[PDB]
C-alpha cells in the first residue's frame, strides 16, 4: 500500500494569485500520478496526468511538476471558477489518493442578505414550530445569529447550516433553524434573528 | 461511453456498473467511494481477464470485486459494513490493457449507508415570506441522505441556495432558498420538488402567501 501525503488540507488565496499543491509518496511512483478537481454535485474531473501532462481543453494556468516522491500541483492567476477540492492519485502501482485540497478564494467583505420565515401551518397543526433565517451571499464565512423571542434572547434549539464558497461569487450563504414547539410558540408574538452593527429581521404573529 | 451504477442503500452493521460506449473486456476495472469527509478512496481493482483482483487493508476480506464481460456489467459485493458509509463509483481507466492507468470515465455513483437507524421520509414544509423576494422550503426529519431540492422542477436555478443536512440524531434536517424578482411571485407559481431516494418519497409543495 502505497502512501500518498497531500498539502496542505485547505488554502486560500487573491483573485489572480498562484497556489501550489504538493503529494509525497511513500516510495518512487516514476511520475505515474494525476490531479483531479472536484465540484460538489459532479464526477471527478481530470486535470493532469503523468506528473504535468495537461488534459486537452485544460487552461495552461494548471501545471505539474514532480519526480520520485516529490510532486507538486499548480494553479496561477487564481481564478472564481477554480474554487473546488483537489486530489492527487498516484497509478504507479494499484491506487491511492492523496487526501484532498479544498481551495477559497478571497474577496472583498459582504454583508448577508437576511430573511426571516415564519413556522408553516402544515408544520403547526402537527405540534411543531420551526422558525427559520437565511443569511445569503456574505463574506467572510464567520458570522454570528442570534434569535430573540418576545425581546429576551433564546438559545436552546437552533441548528445552522453553511453552504461552502460560490463558484461565481466567492460569497458564503448561511441558513439558521429555531425549532420550538407549537405550544411555546403560540405563548409568544415577536420572533427575530439578528447577524453578526448587526442586521436584524423579524415578524409577529400579529 | 457511460457507466451506469445500481443501488445502493441503507444497511444496519451488492452494487453494479453497467457499461457501454466501449470495449469493456480489454480495460480493467475499479472502484472508489467518497466519504462524508471530502475524501476519496480506492476500494477494488479487477484486470482485463478477472483474474487479477486487488484491495486496501482498510476493506481487504470483506469487499469482493467481480466482472462479467459476457454482458459488460462489473459488480461489488460488500460484507460486515461499518464507517463503509459513502457514494461509491465505478471508474475505468484510461487506457487498455492491464498496466495501471488513471481513471478517465466516472459513473454517477451510488450511496452505501450503514447504520442502526431506519428509514424515515422527510416532512416538507414551504416558507413564504409573512425589489426581489427569498423563499424557501424545510425538509425536517428523513433518514438516511441524501435528498434532492429543485425549484419549479429545475428551472429556477440561480439565486437558489440548498443548504448542507444537520443530523439532530437520528435523524436528518434541510433547507432551501430561492430568490426571484419582485412579482414573479407569487403572480407564476413556485414550487420545491423534494426526493428521498431510499424511501421511494416524492413531494412537491407550492409557495402560497400569506
Amino acid at each position: 500500500d502505497i502512501q500518498m501525503t497531500q498539502s496542505p488540507s485547505s488554502l486560500s488565496a487573491s483573485l489572480g494569485g498562484k497556489v501550489t499543491i504538493t503529494c509525497k509518496a511513500s516510495q518512487d511512483i516514476n511520475k505515474y500520478i494525476a490531479w483531479y478537481q472536484h465540484k460538489p454535485g459532479k464526477g471527478p474531473r481530470l486535470l493532469i496526468h503523468y506528473t504535468s501532462s495537461l488534459q486537452p481543453g485544460i487552461p495552461s494556468r494548471f501545471s505539474g511538476s514532480g519526480s520520485g516522491r516529490d510532486y507538486s500541483f499548480s494553479i496561477s492567476n487564481l481564478e472564481p471558477e477554480d474554487i473546488a477540492t483537489y486530489y492527487c492519485l498516484q497509478y504507479d502501482n494499484l491506487y491511492t489518493f492523496g487526501g484532498g485540497t479544498k481551495l477559497e478564494i478571497k474577496r472583498a467583505d459582504a454583508a448577508p442578505t437576511v430573511s426571516i420565515f415564519p413556522p408553516s401551518s402544515e408544520q403547526l397543526t402537527s405540534g411543531g414550530a420551526s422558525v427559520v433565517c437565511f443569511l445569503n451571499n456574505f463574506y467572510p464565512k464567520d458570522i454570528n445569529v442570534k434569535w430573540k423571542i418576545d425581546g429576551s434572547e433564546r438559545q436552546n434549539g437552533v441548528l445552522n447550516s453553511w453552504t461552502d464558497q460560490d463558484s461565481k461569487d466567492s460569497t458564503y450563504s448561511m441558513s439558521s433553524t429555531l425549532t420550538l414547539t407549537k405550544d411555546e410558540y403560540e405563548r409568544h408574538n415577536s420572533y427575530t434573528c439578528e447577524a453578526t452593527s448587526p442586521i436584524v429581521k423579524s415578524f409577529n404573529r400579529n | 461511453v457511460k457507466l451506469q451504477e445500481s443501488g445502493g442503500g441503507l444497511v444496519q452493521p451488492k452494487l453494479s456498473c453497467a457499461a457501454s460506449g466501449f470495449t469493456f473486456s480489454s480495460y480493467t476495472m475499479s472502484w472508489v467511494r467518497q466519504t462524508p469527509e471530502k475524501r476519496l478512496e480506492w476500494v477494488a481493482y479487477i484486470s482485463n481477464g478477472g483474474g487479477g483482483t486487488y484491495y486496501p487493508d482498510t476493506v481487504k476480506g470483506r469487499f469482493t470485486i467481480s466482472r462479467d464481460n459476457a454482458k459488460n456489467t462489473l459488480y461489488l459485493q460488500m460484507n460486515s459494513l461499518k464507517e463503509d458509509t459513502a457514494m461509491y463509483y465505478c471508474a475505468r481507466p484510461s487506457r487498455g490493457g492491464s498496466s495501471y492507468w488513471y481513471f478517465d470515465v466516472w459513473g454517477a455513483g451510488t450511496t452505501v449507508t450503514v447504520s442502526s437507524a431506519k428509514t424515515t421520509p422527510p416532512s416538507v414544509y414551504p416558507l413564504a415570506p409573512g425589489s426581489m423576494v427569498t423563499l424557501g422550503c424545510l425538509v425536517k426529519g428523513y433518514f438516511p441522505e441524501p435528498v434532492t431540492v429543485t425549484w419549479n422542477s429545475g428551472s429556477l436555478s440561480s439565486g437558489v441556495h440548498t443548504f448542507p443536512a444537520v443530523l439532530q440524531s437520528d435523524l436528518y434536517t434541510l433547507s432551501s432558498s430561492v430568490t426571484v424578482p419582485s412579482s414573479t411571485w407569487p403572480s407564476e407559481t413556485v414550487t420545491c420538488n423534494v426526493a428521498h431516494p431510499a424511501s421511494s418519497t416524492k413531494v412537491d409543495k407550492k409557495i402560497v402567501p400569506r
